[PDB]
Order: structure tokens, then sequence, then C-alpha cells
């Protein structure tokens, strides 16, 4: 009675939906990260 | 480019320059060319945390300068708004200095103290916030406790400078804002590190003399010792960062040039360094407080001082006054220096209180260093245990104020003493008069105000500005509250222009107060003075009565409003239940028994006067705990004085051991509806009987509903408590009833024009029009909204007969339905809330299943809409209504509990649109919206009914379209939805109705 529809009415398989999982894996560096940076220098004299 | 040049100014601001040609000049430059631009600067000096240290350097010049003589009066000006614009955007944790430096100026209140108060308050309104919430403000840093204790110093010391000096009616008048700003923003449970006053007397550093004598003998040798190993700790720290003593001069060696041990350090140097602690512990031993000797006698000092930790209470505290020592010959040294320079400050020169944290961090390290090694070997001082209850803010105001009330009896006893005897104007003591008239109830005024919530909470309810108010301060505060009642119940007639200030000083006093714990094991003097004040008001009202068959500018001005307040605060806190228990109540039937005996009597006075003593009758039974109307029932209730007294007691007390003749005048309930139905059947108005509407019937709605619960149809918990007969028996049908003679006095009273009481004839209609049986609908709602609506098409028709001739008399006609339609708008204004309430209640009701009468009083009202909207006339009628009888916090009111036109589009229309759509099918949503085009295309309803009638095809199917395939589906879903709606008659009248009302809806929003 005030026009709004309910959600994922016309679905006919269920709503498929994600959950936040707490595992800890390795992700790279983000070069936006507000605290840390990381450099790649390469290619001295006498420095590997 | 600017921080030299008014420093420059600064240094020729001297006296030898302050008449110089050049002087002159720059400091006109600076007013008009660098100053402005600094105004103009202010919006964006936010956020200059990294140049902190100059940003506060150029406010203490800026503030030297506005001191600054040889300066123009617009100059002068020009200054004062710069320092002024610039403080509204600088953030205090630069400005702390600047404060502090004001603080100390502005006890002169005279001179150059006048605009620094006034940045003061602007800047305390500013961060109000930021000093009372213990939580930091908004992106702000939290305030220190040396700031709070700071503004508790200058709070103190600005009223006791303003009691002081002379009343002066500027001075007073622009101070008692700062004031008050000082007491708001100060939060009353914050607890000063001293709680004790500097009371002294570019701040002066006074040294301290101790030079000139001595350190006694009993501790010289532990004086030169403590030398020797602050000397060796020096090596110590030194040899921890792995520099060891070091015996060869060169600057590379960070340690001392000479450092060696003992054994091999020479002594030349050692009574050089040994001077600086004679010196020190001279300052010590000049004070009360003298280091013991329970030792024996007396480069690495292996026993480390560890400052940094605490230590006892006094003895730390003694440390802190010993690095105050040390910062008052510092800032008296450099002051010599100072002085020598012949211009600008030093900033570490401020008194050791309100330092900088590094140098507090540097001569605390130094006093605490020699408290430790004190410790170490056995030196505690030999020479007030206030708790931080009494150190409470709250607690020491509360001191004063008990303080400053006993001067008051004294003035004010003076006062009748010169009044009595002739005229004698000249008082060795009207400054304090004075002093109490313009500061005392404006400070108190508002800082109970800001406070109020803070003393009105308990140690077990913890809430308001501080945690909670202590319990000695609640029966302090309390204990006030009678003062005041007896200061305005003795001396009425005296400061008349301050009773309105006074009464509201009273109001407050009532509110923010704890009676609960007064009750329970309080001040039995305060609680007989309570006592006493009851009984002193209910010999009032009986002379009240008698008089009516100076007392008269105090019981009705002061007194009532008084009481009734504190009636509902009991009330609405359910103090009642506590402290109306007992040797309260007796005095509220005696003051019940007096009122519904003046109500016998129609005298002009009480005939005016009802009115308010209706409203004190309804506060007090809302707040008081036994039966009244309920003599039999009353013996059950335990807060009843008979169930608490033997009979002998009851006739000591002068209780006659009977409710029923104890209060003869007020019959049973029982007997008091049944004359209420009476009555409304007999169909009389105000002028009648004033007496009901005024008393019994705030007595009758004050006593159900509230009762109700105490009553058996609410649940009790407890089944024994239940099992005797309960202190109320009255149920949902009582309270029906009672809501039925309401509404049926009410249809009486729509044809007068003297019906102007139904502002309170709809406020306590508000709690009853709750619990509404289903019947009352059909019974008495559609009979009387049929009469008013039937009232309005007649109005409504005169203003069409007057509109459709254009004369002067036409015009007067037009202005009497204006009449017409002011009063039937006072009418609908006193009826809607009920209706509100009613459908807000039922509304899910209708919804679940819906109800023929639900949608013909839906179509009605939305006729009495339509005619609303098609009158303008009625609307500004409805405007004036309004704004005359001050009915438009009565609709806000409304429309928050459930323009000032928003009343009958939110009754009308929206508290029943829900049920218009209800009962129309989603297939004529398509017709709505070709009528609602037809419509915008102005045509009349009935030519848009033919419109409909032709458009039988233009509806359309479930099988059309899946989106209204769902909503076609929940539709004859409904239980109580049928196919007998599919009449091309009916479908027609619903569609063509309902496009109206979303017609004039939207016509409504926008034109």
């Amino acid at each position: 009675q005030e026009g709004f529809e309910p959600f994922a009415i016309n679905m006919q398989r269920p709503v498929t939906t994600w959950f936040s999982k707490s595992l800890p894996q390795f992700e790279p560096v983000p070069p936006e990260h507000p605290h840390y940076e990381v450099a790649r220098m390469d290619g001295t004299v006498d420095t590997p | 480019g600017f921080l030299p040049d008014m420093r420059a100014a600064a240094s020729l601001d001297t006296a030898t320059f302050s008449t110089t040609e050049m002087a002159l000049a720059l400091n006109r430059y600076l007013c008009l060319a660098v100053l402005p631009l600094i105004t103009k600067c202010a919006p964006l000096f936010a956020g200059t945390e990294h140049r902190a240290i100059m940003v506060d350097s150029m406010l203490h010049t800026v503030y030297r300068l506005s001191r600054g003589r040889s300066l123009t009066k617009a100059q002068r000006d020009v200054i004062e708004d710069c320092l002024m614009a610039l403080c509204r955007y600088i953030r205090p944790s630069m400005l702390q200095h600047l404060l502090r430096r004001l603080v100390f100026d502005v006890p002169i209140l005279n001179e150059f103290a006048k605009m620094p108060l006034k940045l003061l308050t602007n800047h305390y309104e500013r961060c109000w916030k930021y000093y009372c919430l213990p939580t930091g403000w908004a992106n702000f840093g939290v305030t220190s406790e040396e700031e709070l204790h700071l503004t508790r110093k200058l709070f103190w010391g600005i009223f006791d400078s303003l009691a002081h000096k002379k009343y002066d009616q500027e001075l007073y008048r622009m101070a008692m804002p700062c004031l008050c700003a000082i007491a708001g923003a100060l939060p009353p449970d914050y607890v000063d590190a001293s709680y004790s006053s500097k009371a002294e007397k570019n701040f002066d550093p006074r040294p301290v003399e101790t030079l000139n004598v001595i350190i006694p003998e009993k501790l010289d040798s532990f004086i030169n010792k403590f030398a020797e190993y602050t000397h060796e700790k020096w090596a110590f720290d030194k040899i921890q960062n792995n520099w060891s003593y070091g015996e060869n001069v060169d600057e590379e060696l960070k340690t001392h040039p000479m450092l060696r041990p003992y054994k091999t350090f020479s002594e030349k140097d050692k009574e050089i360094y040994r001077w600086p602690i004679k010196e020190s512990l001279k300052a010590m031993i000049a004070w009360e407080w003298t280091i013991e000797k329970a030792r024996e006698g007396e480069y690495n000092p292996q026993p480390p001082d560890l400052s940094g930790v605490t230590l006892s209470r006094e003895l730390q505290a003694m440390a802190e006054q010993l690095a105050e020592n040390y910062h008052n010959t510092w800032g008296r040294k450099k002051k010599q220096e100072l002085e020598a320079k012949g211009g600008g400050t030093h900033p570490l020169l401020v008194p050791y209180d309100t330092l900088t944290a590094k140098e507090k961090a540097r001569d605390r390290e130094k006093a605490q260093e020699l408290l430790k090694f004190l410790q170490m070997n056995g030196y505690a001082v030999t020479r007030l245990d206030t708790s931080s209850i009494e150190k409470r803010f709250a607690f020491g105001f509360l001191q004063q104020l008990l303080r400053w009330m006993d001067i008051s009896q004294e003035f004010i006893a003076h006062l009748e003493a010169v009044v009595s005897s002739g005229r004698v104007e000249k008082s060795p003591h009207e400054q304090e008069i004075k002093f109490f008239a313009k500061i005392l109830l404006p400070l108190i005024n508002q800082y109970f105000t800001n406070h109020c919530l803070y003393f009105l909470s308990t140690p077990a309810k913890v809430l308001g500005s501080g945690g909670h108010a202590s319990n000695k301060e609640k029966e302090m505060i309390t204990s006030l509250f009678c003062k005041l009642a007896a200061l305005v119940r003795h001396r009425v007639s005296l400061f008349g222009t301050d009773a309105p200030a006074v009464v509201n000083c009273l109001h407050i006093l009532a509110r923010s107060l704890d009676a609960r714990t007064v009750m329970k094991s309080g001040p039995e003097i305060v609680k007989a003075g309570l006592r006493s004040f009851f009984e002193s008001a209910s010999e009032d009202i009986e002379k009240m009565v008698e008089n009516l068959r100076q007392n008269l500018t105090y019981t009705t001005v002061a007194l009532l409003p008084v009481l009734t307040t504190l009636f509902q605060h009991i009330a609405q806190h359910q103090f009642g239940d506590d402290v109306i228990l007992d040797d309260v109540q007796v005095s509220c039937y005696r003051t019940l028994c007096s009122i519904y005996s003046l109500g016998t009597t129609k005298n002009t006075y009480v005939e005016k006067l009802r009115p308010a003593l209706g409203e004190c009758l309804a506060r007090l039974a809302a707040a008081m705990p036994v039966a009244f109307l309920e003599p039999q029932l009353n013996e059950y209730n335990a807060c009843s004085v008979y169930t608490t007294k033997s009979p002998r007691e009851r006739a000591i007390l002068g209780l006659p051991n009977s409710v029923e003749e104890m209060c003869p005048d007020i019959p049973v309930l029982d007997r008091l509806m049944a004359d209420i139905g009476g009555l409304a059947e007999s169909g009389a108005r105000y002028t009648e009987m004033p007496h009901v509407i005024e008393i019994t019937l705030p007595m009758l709605c004050s006593y159900l509903p509230r009762w109700w619960e105490r009553g058996p149809e609410a649940p009790p918990p407890a089944l024994p408590a239940g099992a005797p007969p309960p202190c109320t028996a009255v149920t949902s049908d009582h309270l029906n009833s009672l809501l039925g003679n309401i509404l049926r006095i009410i249809v009486n009273n729509l044809g007068i024009d003297e019906a102007t009481w139904m502002k309170r004839l709809a406020v306590f209609a508000q709690p009853i029009v709750s619990r509404a049986r289903p019947e009352l609908l059909h019974s008495h709602f559609i009979p009387t909204i049929g009469r008013l609506r039937k009232r309005a098409g007649k109005v409504v028709a005169e203003e069409e007969q007057l509109r459709l001739e254009a004369k002067a008399e036409a015009e007067e006609g037009e202005l009497l339905v204006r009449d017409e339609f002011s009063v039937l708008c006072r009418d609908l204004y006193a009826l809607y809330p009920l209706l509100i309430r009613y459908v807000d209640n039922n509304r899910a009701h209708w919804l679940t299943e819906p109800n023929a009468n639900a949608e013909e009083l839906f179509r009605m009202v939305g006729e009495i809409f339509i005619y609303w909207s098609k009158s303008h006339n009625f609307k500004r009628e409805e405007q004036n209504f309004v704004v005359q009888n001050e009915i438009n916090n009565m609709s806000f009111l409304t429309a928050d509990s459930k323009s000032v036109q928003t009343s009958l589009i939110v009754a009308t229309l929206k508290k029943m649109l829900p049920i218009g759509l209800n009962m129309c099918a989603p297939t004529d949503q398509d017709l709505i919206m070709l009528a609602k085009t037809r419509y915008a295309l102005k045509d009349t309803d009935e030519e848009v009914r033919e419109f409909l009638q032709n458009n039988l095809h233009l509806q359309g199917k479930v099988e059309g379209s899946p989106s209204l395939r769902w909503q076609m589906a929940l539709y004859r879903g409904l239980p109580g939805r049928e196919e007998d709606a599919d009449d091309p008659e009916k479908i027609v009248r619903r569609v063509q109705e309902v496009s109206a009302v979303l017609y004039h809806l939207e016509q409504t929003e926008h034109p």
C-alpha cells in the first residue's frame, strides 16, 4: 500500500549471498596503503 | 611580514616612546592595513596545529597591543574586533595561554577587564560542550583537568570580586553572562586537584626570600649530601647512557668536564653545585612542612630517584609546591631580565600552576627527585581530609549558596524592618540586595537549568552532565528548595520585579530534585520542613476558600504554579509512591476537600481561578498513591495511612479512622461517574456547570487511567498480592464510559462560542482516548463528525452565496462567516487529536480486516478535507485561530505524540490513506491515473464520473502483466475482499472518490 516492491520476489532459484570469512591469507602490497610503502631498486653497482 | 611589526609596536609601546610620532604612525598603519587583513584571514586560520607556538605568540602580542595605550578608541575597537574574530576560529589547544592570561587579568573587573570577559564568555559559549562533556568535543581534543581547575579559580575569583565591588549597573549587566557561561561550562562533578584557593596578594613570580636564613644544622649535612648526590646522579644518568664520568675538559665529552669520582672529585666546585640545593631546601623549610630526621648522621649513586611515580597526597602536594618554589625563583630572575629588556614578556613567566606541561614536567622532575632522595633515606615532612564528594563544584557552590541564603534572610529582615518603620532606602548592605537580584537568581537559574538532569540523577540512576549528584547534595538542594519556598512565603510583597525570577527558580528547584532519597533515611529536619510547607500550603488554600467564600499576590501568583509543578514532577518520577505515602497525603486530602468545597461556591474569583486549581488537583492526583474515591478499597492499599497507623495513632494524627467521612465532600467514583453521565444526558454547558469540567473531569480522568494498572484488568504479577480486593476495581469499560461522557459533553458544546477550554478538554482526553473500544467509532465518532461535516457544508454554502454576490454587505456577511469558520476550526482542532489517536490504534485492525464503516468515515472525512481545500477563507480562519489561541504548539504535540494547516491534511487524508487505497482494486489504478489526468485538465466531479463510466474497458487485467499480478493475488487473498466490488457503479464511485482525494492532495502539495 506504499508502492514498495519486495526484494528478490521474481527470483526462482534462492538468492546467493556472501559471508565475511575470517581466515588469515597473504595478499600483495597495496600501493595506496596509507602507512607502508615498498620500493624496488635494482641494477646498482656492487649491490644486488 | 607581520609578527615583527606588532612586536616592534609593543617594544615602542613603552612610556618613553608612548608619544613617539613614529610609534603613532606604526599604530595607525597596523590598525588600518594589517589588523583588518588578519580579520579577513581569520576563517583561514583553522587547522593551524603545526604552527601552534607562533599562533600562541601572535595571540599574546595582539592582546598586549589591545591593552597598549596611546591608541585612539577606534584603534582599540579595531584590535578588539580582530582579536575576537580570530578567537572565534582559533582552537583552544593554542588558546589556553591567552585564556590563562585573561583569567589573571580579569579579576580587576574594570579598565581592561570588560572586553576580556566578553571574549571569555564568547569562547565558552563556542566550546560549552568542550569543557563540560568528559568525552572530547567532536574533532577536538579533550579539555584538560588543569583547564577545568583554572575555570574553577576564575569562577570563584570573579564571583567574590563582583560581590566585593560596589554595584555598578554596567559591570553587573555585562558580567552576568560571562559568570553564567563559566558556571554552565564547568561540570558539577569535576573535582579540582587541590581543593583550595591560591589567594595571592604579565604575572609577577614573587620569589622565596629564604636565602637570607640558613638551613638548620639538624639537616645541613644532609643538604650537602643531596647536593653531592645530584651532581653524582648527573654521572649516573650519563653512564646509564654509556658515558662514564670524564676527567678531561673538552666539549666532545657530553658529561660534566670535571666529572670525577668523589674520592678524586675536588670540593671547590662541590660548594658551587651545593648552593642551589641549599636554596631549594631553604625554600621548602620556609613553608609549614619540614623534613624529618629519623635517619642516622646526615661517581655513581646506586639508589635512583624514581621521580615519575606518585606518592602520598600531602607529600606529593608539597613536592608540587617545591616545584612552584623553583618556578617562582626562576620567574623572578627572568622578570628582572624582562624589566632590563624593557619590552615583551616571558611566556614561561606564568604562575607555576597554569604553566606549560614541559616546564611543569621539569620542575616536577626536580622536586620529585628531591622527594625520592628524601624517601630512600627517611625524610618525610611534618607540619583538610576533604572527600571528592565535598570537592565537587556542585558541593562547593551549594556551600556558598547556603552562606548567601543566610545573608538573604539577614537583608530581607532588614528590609522588612525598614518598610515597617516608614521608609529607609539607604542600606549599608543594599549591595547584597542588588547582587542577589541581578546575578544570584539568574546564575542559580542557569546553573540548575544546564545541570538539571545531573541533580535529578541518583547514584543508582547515573545520568546527567556529571555522573550523579551526591546524596548530601540532593538533600541540601531539597533544603534550598524549602529555603526559597520560605523566602517567597514571607516578604512576598518585596522584590515584586524579581518575583518572576523567584518563581522560575523555585520551579527549577522543584525540578532536578530526588525526593526519594530525602524521604528514605534523609535529613529529618528537611523532611519536617517540607511537611510543614505542605501544611502551610493547605492552610493558605483554606484562607483562600474562606476569603473568596499579600496572599492574593502570593498564593495564586506564586504558590499555585509552584506546588502544581512540584506535583507533576513527583508524578512523572513516581515519587508519590514513597514521598506522599505517609504524612503528606493527609494534607493532600485536606487540600482536595477544600478545593471541592470552593467549587460549590460560584464566586467570580473562584470561577476565574478554577482552571489552575483543576490543573493542580489533577497533578496532585497523578502524584498521590492512595485511594480518595475508593474509601472501602483504600484500606487494602499499603500506602494508606490506616494500614500503617493504629486507631489511637490515627486519633493523635487527626485521622478520623474512616476515609468516607474523612473526605465526605467527594463521593465514591461510582456515584461520581453516574452523576457525570446524568449531566451529559441532561445536556448543559460550561456556564451551566463550570465545576464539572474544571474539577471532576480532571479528577475523573486523572484517577481512571493511571489507576487502571492498579485495577484487576491489568494482569497482577503477584497473585498473592492481587488475591485481596485491589486498591482499584475499575476496568477498561469504566475508561470507555469516561471517554463516552467526555465525547458527549464535546458534542454538546460544539454549538457555543464560549467553549474556550477545549484546549484542556482535548489535552486530558489524550491520555484517556487510548484503550478505546471498537464500537466507539460507530457509536460516537460517526454521528459527531457527521454533524461537523453537515455544519461545515452549511457554512461553505453560505460562503458561496456571499461570494456569488459582490456587495459591501456581502463582504460583511463574509466576515461573519469568517467568525463562524474560526469557531468551527476551534471545534475541529478540539476533535481531531482524538480521531488521530483512535485511527492510529485501530488502523492495524482495519488494514487486517477492512471495515465498511471505516471506509464511510474515510469518504466523509475526505469530504471535509475537500471543503477545506475549496474554501480559502477556511484556511485563513484556521490561520488566525491558531495564531491567536497558540494552537500551533498543540498541533505539533499532537503530531509528535498521537505549517499550521498540517493538522487537517494529516488527519483527514494521511491517517486513513492506507484505508482509502485498501478498498480500491489494483486494476483500478489505471482508472485512477486517467481520472487524475482528467482532473488536471480541470473537469468537474460529475463529468469525470461520466468519463469513468465511458472508460470501463480502460482497467487492466491480472493476465496483462506480472507486475500487477502479485498485487491482484494479494488483493484477492485479503479475507475481507470479494467480487461484489467489481460492479461498475461501485468501481466508478470508489475510483472517482480516491482520484479526487489524490487530485486535491497533489494540488495542496503543489498548486
